[PDB]
């Protein structure tokens, strides 16, 4: 866990590039009005444009970390979903997908600045993973 | 604030696949599936950036659920040049050579390679050696894009050529003894060119798929056997020519280069000698009479490594590039199986 | 930070220039005509120099061929890429990094105007002005940098250089600069068994606005050998030469 | 005597060490080595190999003779071999300077230069008749009079040609409520285009792009809401807009000149092109061609020792040759050896 | 569990090489001149030869390029001061 | 809703492209293109980290569009060490070999390069073998910044030291007459250093 | 050899933040102040 | 950092937050610098005992 | 104490892992080479944590 280079702040924009436009009308030099010339009715934005924020790179950190550790966490870590129905066999597909897991388990912050395997995964069988390319391969070669 | 933070959502990931798949699927798709752009005026030829940059292709085409889960290439790209991209590791490297701009001064070193003369140890004399240069930018340049760079206004002028020589500072005594054993005639020197072919393309008219071939009675002593590929003629420039007032392409060319990619597009081979002596014959494979490279649906029993392949093409090619196939099939030591060598480039998929 | 001297964390070799080395106040090394500049080492050669240049970079014909020589003994048979077994992490082919680019030319293009970087814009409105914070300005017109394609590329100028990191810089005592022993020809020659010799070397190099050290390495030979004749007995006898202790 | 004694030079360990010792390192090596505790020699040989007499290492010739034609060159030397020199071919090559122009379809790569991170539609501040102003002002001045925009101090008004700056806008993110705001705007008189891909050359040193006509000819634009002092002043200006490497993605308007509906086109980058010359920089010299062949002969002697053939491949021979011998890999500068390639999972999509 | 009723489809690709039939009589490499090439049936007579290939279709004009695999030598001789001669044989497909 | 959803946009690969060269070329270029904070205390030694760290560079010095379609290094970055960055692979692998945390007991292995002794067989007897150990942080640690960590506060308590020495469980008859052998003139070991050169 | 190090307050093995990584680098904490 | 002036206020808010400079600390590469060499003052020793 | 390579292995255990492995340990621990450390083998799959 080297974190992430997250430095410069990532913004979204509004389509136009601007939104919140005041209505404003076209003055002379004292001052006063005009019009057949200039509309009466001009869309400016007075200061900097509407954004919003997001940690691109914490958020891919977040993602990796979450896809393919806090869901191969053990079982005892996890817990079944609320208002909805699950299996009572534990070796089944629809109990390993719908377990739930926090994902603060694993989060960005995990072992800051270690190299480190989470105890947690160490007896974990670590071939049973959909990053095991091998079987992904032979997955693959049967087809999709 | 009551309640949660006002907060908009993007999928990350599926984005990023998007785009990858936009940049370098959707666009390099072959042009019968883009068209024209509305209220834009474009260019007439298909030949020219202009064109290539502005017909309009839809992502829905490679999107982000194109056959999800599978390792499969796209059967519009099969036959579309890979190397013509701008993933083109070496290419975009020898453009960076040169720069960033189109405004470039140059200054190369160019190799002899004619096998007569490349390794040939020249004794004293003096010699006249002369050579003659290209000017066409469809040749002396390559594009991603393979554009017709003649009509879209790339050009070069050679400004100075100098010929470098460079000597071992040999013992004067030996050097002279040396000199006069090379000059008997039991130790001549003698090259092979590394291809070692007579080169022969045959043309293959559009959509046809019987291409018969013919060799007129000759002597076939120390023939060594054949090699074959598929190649577009628009990537071809016509054999031996000074200039060929037809070429409008200027992307890989696998004739002179070595980018195959159509190999794939063979289905069978039969050889004959004296009319009616089928090579190998000797009931040898599976299929006797001719050499079968692949078989659809009907004939799966006889195709193998879990593709369209036939057994019999598999121990022929393992055969011939490796000498693997009578005591099983196995991966070529990492060595023999050089970059454009047979296993090192298969790929099965289904 | 890393210490180059100690750890082989070199990175200033492009800073070179050239080299000339005279034993005796005159007599100049290599001499006898061998190189195409002949009195020195010339490392790199700057525009009007380029005939005698290389390999795409300001590198010189004469140091990439004694460079390939000292390395790998390739150079009058043809250049190629060494063995990869011979092109170590500390070589000088695998480090050799000659690149190019173009800049406008602020002679030629008539509309040049140096713009700095506190009037540069280009995604105004959606970044910072001198700063990795808050996005501020308006959407406009980028005025930075110059496009250098396209129909109205300006005009340009192209700069080459090289980096040849990691890697020190050879010139054998060999008199076809080639490893043919590790006790060289030019090592047993007459003339260096029996007299003694004054050397000057003179480096140019590209200045650097701190203070640096130019690393010499005499090559020579480091040798002990160690005699063991009683229990608990150890003895050594040193030889380093030339440059005896 | 001390050389010997120190094994710089003479026997190697076999011979100097006691015979006994030999034999049991020898035979001891897989259990428990002994070779790197005892010096062995090596010594170069002194005589009969390399001239201690006066010679250049490497010779440059120029062209004794040069022929032009619309579509190549010849260029022809005089290779001299002095005598008690040998030299090997593999040394030669041609040195060659010239100036190319890529032209206007080489683009090195993906994206823009110009505004990136601008939303592909959003326009540039702009004026169109129907006269309405689309625009933004982000400086935040001390006051506004007929004299534009104050900026600090007796009053200093904003310098026109460049101020306000468009890069440069309130520092902090809350709502502020500015009184007296300033930016520039594109007169209706510059065509509208989006910010993505936007580029004018700056005019002044300050990064201004006015047009000058030699005088600026910016004009302030005041403004104040709908119900007396203006709140906004805008600093109008023509500026040379390009799109030096984008193009319109959606052009809502056959139409020509500035409207309401041009705010609406969307702008997305050119396709790259890299433009270079090729791998091994093939395509530069003629090879089999009979019409353009290369000579190497005696100059006394007339008789040319290269005979080429329209059915040798020369090119695809040297390709061949260097794969079996090296690692394409690697790249080598100096021949342009850096093999086309392609991006695997671009070739099959994973 | 909606899964639809699918059907397969299985190809390659084999990019950069080319496709080779050696003339040698088990196809495997046991020295340049192969075993075939040295068989009285070749050494005497001339023969004719047929080769039918047949290929997938596509859209635009293409071309087999089919390399007869052949000795293609020179020997050099240097007789004298400034003097080079040739003997070229490519063998068969002779010039 | 009549017409489109509510969007904003954000070009993802440019941002990411921007972060990259922001974090790994703009921060480390040399100082004299740096400027100090406002309103912002600094260390007034260019040796430590707050110095290092809070030195502000502008973006557009090293932005997206830098050098566009070029393979090139920076002439301001050509002379910068470039080993001393936080990509340094093999020294963030030693760093987290300790751990990620600033305190640490650690226990290592030291091994022997001094040439003459280094494969040295040696024969029976008993030596003595001393050796001299540094204790200045600025030597015997590295850091990715290059900062003077003797004013930065690393420090290091060196508690124990302990020689080990493995042998071949070798037959005695044989080690006797290996012993025997070894001890003539004849058979006198020899080793040069590798570097071989003397260094000014 | 075993002994204790510290590598003193300037040690840090990561790009980033520890805390509150996805907040907005000018998002404000709930807070308080006089005027 | 908005203000000069100390304490909380309406300007404080603000603020921006930058994360630290990465710097990784650790010993060298094959212990580089831990025992000295080269250094006539501080010598190593092997010798036999007596 | 006894433990090496900057983990909670043992000297003893390392030195038999790679004398078993790679016939490694009387004459100095190093890399094997890399044509004998293959997938299987000790050294290639040995990862030291802390």
């Amino acid at each position: 866990n080297h974190g992430t280079e997250d430095e410069l702040p990532n913004y979204c924009f509004p389509l136009g590039g601007v939104i919140n436009t005041e209505t404003l009308t076209k003055v002379k030099p004292g001052w006063e009005k005009d019009a057949t010339e200039f509309s009466d009715k001009n869309e400016i934005r007075v200061g900097n444009n509407f954004a919003m924020e997001i940690n691109l790179n914490a958020n891919l950190w977040r993602n990796f970390l979450y896809s393919n550790i806090a869901l191969y966490l053990p079982d005892k870590l996890k817990y079944s979903p609320s208002n909805v129905k699950i299996s009572d066999n534990p070796n089944t597909y629809d109990y390993m997908n719908k377990r739930v897991v926090a994902p603060g388990l694993v989060d960005c912050y995990i072992n800051l600045g270690a190299r480190w395997s989470l105890d947690y995964m160490d007896n974990v069988n670590p071939f049973n993973h959909h990053r095991n390319a091998g079987l992904r391969y032979r997955s693959m070669l049967l087809g999709n | 604030r009551v309640g949660n933070n006002f907060a908009m959502e993007i999928n990350l990931n599926a984005n990023l696949w998007r785009n990858f798949l936009y940049s370098n699927i959707a666009l390099y798709l072959p042009d019968k599936l883009k068209y024209s752009p509305s209220n834009v005026k474009i260019s007439d030829n298909p030949n020219t950036y202009d064109y290539m940059n502005k017909r309009v292709v839809a992502p829905g085409l490679v999107d982000c659920y194109i056959n999800l889960g599978a390792r499969w290439s796209l059967d519009y790209m099969d036959n579309v040049n890979p190397f013509n991209h701008h993933r083109n590791a070496g290419l975009r490297y020898r453009s960076m050579l040169l720069g960033n701009g189109r405004y470039v001064p140059f200054h190369i070193q160019v190799p002899q390679k004619f096998f007569a003369i490349k390794n040939l140890l020249l004794l004293p004399g003096s010699y006249t050696y002369e050579w003659n240069f290209r000017k066409d930018v469809n040749m002396v340049l390559q594009s991603s894009l393979g554009n017709d760079l003649r009509v879209d206004g790339a050009s070069i002028k050679f400004d100075s050529i100098c010929l470098y020589a460079t000597f071992f500072p040999m013992a004067h005594n030996t050097a002279s003894t040396l000199e006069a054993m090379l000059r008997n005639d039991t130790n001549d020197q003698s090259f092979n060119d590394y291809l070692s072919a007579a080169n022969m393309l045959y043309p293959i008219p559009a959509n046809a798929t019987n291409v018969p071939i013919s060799i007129p009675s000759r002597n076939w002593a120390a023939f060594r056997g054949w090699a074959f590929t598929r190649l577009k003629t628009k990537e071809t420039p016509s054999l031996g020519s000074g200039y060929d007032p037809y070429y409008t392409y200027s992307g890989s060319i696998p004739y002179l280069d070595g980018t195959f990619y159509l190999n794939h597009t063979f289905k069978k081979v039969a050889i004959t000698f004296d009319s009616s002596v089928s090579w190998p014959g000797n009931d040898r494979l599976l299929t006797p009479n001719e050499f079968e490279i692949k078989r659809s649906v009907d004939g799966e029993g006889y195709n193998v490594a879990q593709c369209n392949m036939t057994k019999d093409w598999f121990l022929v090619q393992m055969l011939a590039n490796y000498n693997i196939g009578y005591q099983g099939f196995y991966i070529p030591e990492s060595y023999k199986d050089r970059m454009y060598s047979f296993f090192r480039n298969f790929q099965p998929m289904s | 930070g890393s210490i180059p001297y100690l750890d082989g964390t070199f990175y200033l070799n492009h800073t070179f220039k050239k080299v000339a080395i005279t034993f005796d106040s005159s007599v100049s090394w290599p001499g006898n005509d061998r190189l195409l500049t002949p009195n020195e080492f010339e490392i790199k050669r700057s525009v009007d120099g380029e005939g005698y240049n290389v390999a795409q970079c300001n590198m010189t014909k004469d140091w990439f061929l004694v460079q390939m020589l000292a390395n790998y003994n390739i150079g009058y048979q043809g250049f190629y890429i060494p063995e990869s077994y011979k092109d170590r992490m500390y070589s000088f082919f695998r480090n050799f990094q000659p690149m190019s680019r173009q800049v406008v030319d602020d002679t030629k293009y008539k509309d040049y105007q140096q713009v700095g970087i506190l009037h540069q814009h280009n995604n105004s409105g959606f970044v910072g002005y001198l700063a990795p914070t808050m996005r501020e300005g308006q959407a406009y017109p980028a005025n930075f940098p110059y496009p250098l394609i396209g129909k109205t590329a300006v005009d340009s100028i192209t700069q080459k250089k090289f980096l040849c990191d990691r890697t020190l810089w050879r010139i054998p005592f060999s008199s076809n600069f080639m490893s043919m022993g590790a006790l060289t020809d030019l090592g047993q020659n007459l003339l260096y068994a029996n007299s003694a010799h004054a050397l000057d070397m003179t480096f140019e190099v590209d200045p650097m606005d701190e203070p640096t050290l130019l690393y010499v390495l005499f090559e020579v030979f480091d040798v002990v050998r160690v005699h063991r004749p009683h229990r608990g007995v150890i003895e050594t006898v040193y030889l380093r030469t030339p440059f005896s202790a | 005597p001390q050389w010997s004694y120190m094994h710089i030079s003479g026997q190697d360990a076999s011979e100097y060490l006691s015979p006994g010792l030999v034999q049991f390192a020898r035979a001891t090596e897989t259990y428990f080595s002994l070779n790197n505790k005892f010096r062995n020699p090596t010594v170069a040989p002194t005589h009969d190999v390399t001239t201690d007499r006066s010679q250049r290492l490497t010779l440059r010739f120029i062209p004794v003779d040069r022929e032009d034609t619309a579509y190549s060159y010849k260029a022809r030397f005089t290779l001299a071999v002095g005598d008690n020199r040998v030299l090997d071919m593999a040394s030669t090559y041609f040195d060659i300077r010239g100036v190319l122009d890529r032209g206007p379809t080489f683009k090195p790569y993906s994206g823009t230069a110009y505004n990136a991170l601008a939303p592909k539609g959003a326009p540039n501040p702009c004026e169109w008749d129907e006269t309405h102003v689309f625009g933004q002002a982000p400086y935040s001045g001390i006051n506004i009079t007929k004299e534009g925009i104050q900026i600090g101090v007796t009053p200093k008004y904003a310098d026109k040609t460049f101020q306000p700056e468009p890069q440069i806008g309130e520092s902090q993110w809350y709502e502020t409520e500015i009184n007296h705001a300033a930016g520039r705007v594109l007169k209706k008189t510059t065509p509208m285009k989006p910010c993505y891909g936007s580029y004018a050359k700056p005019t002044n040193e300050n990064g201004g792009q006015g047009i000058l006509v030699l005088e600026s000819q910016v004009e302030m634009q005041f403004f104040s809401t709908t119900e007396l002092t203006p709140k906004v002043v805008l600093y109008s200006e023509d500026v040379d807009i390009e799109t030096p490497d984008t193009h319109i993605s959606y052009m809502p308007t056959i139409k020509e000149g500035n409207s309401r509906e041009l705010m609406g086109q969307q702008s997305m980058p050119n396709r790259p092109n890299y433009i270079a010359f090729r791998d091994n920089f093939i395509g530069l010299m003629y090879y089999n061609s009979t019409g353009n062949m290369g000579v190497l002969a005696g100059q006394a002697s007339q008789l040319n020792a290269v005979v080429d053939l329209q059915d040798r491949n020369t090119e695809l021979s040297y390709q061949l040759l260097l794969d079996s011998i090296g690692d394409r890999t690697r790249y080598f500068s100096m021949w342009n050896q850096a093999v086309d390639s392609y991006d695997p999972d671009v070739r099959i999509i994973e």
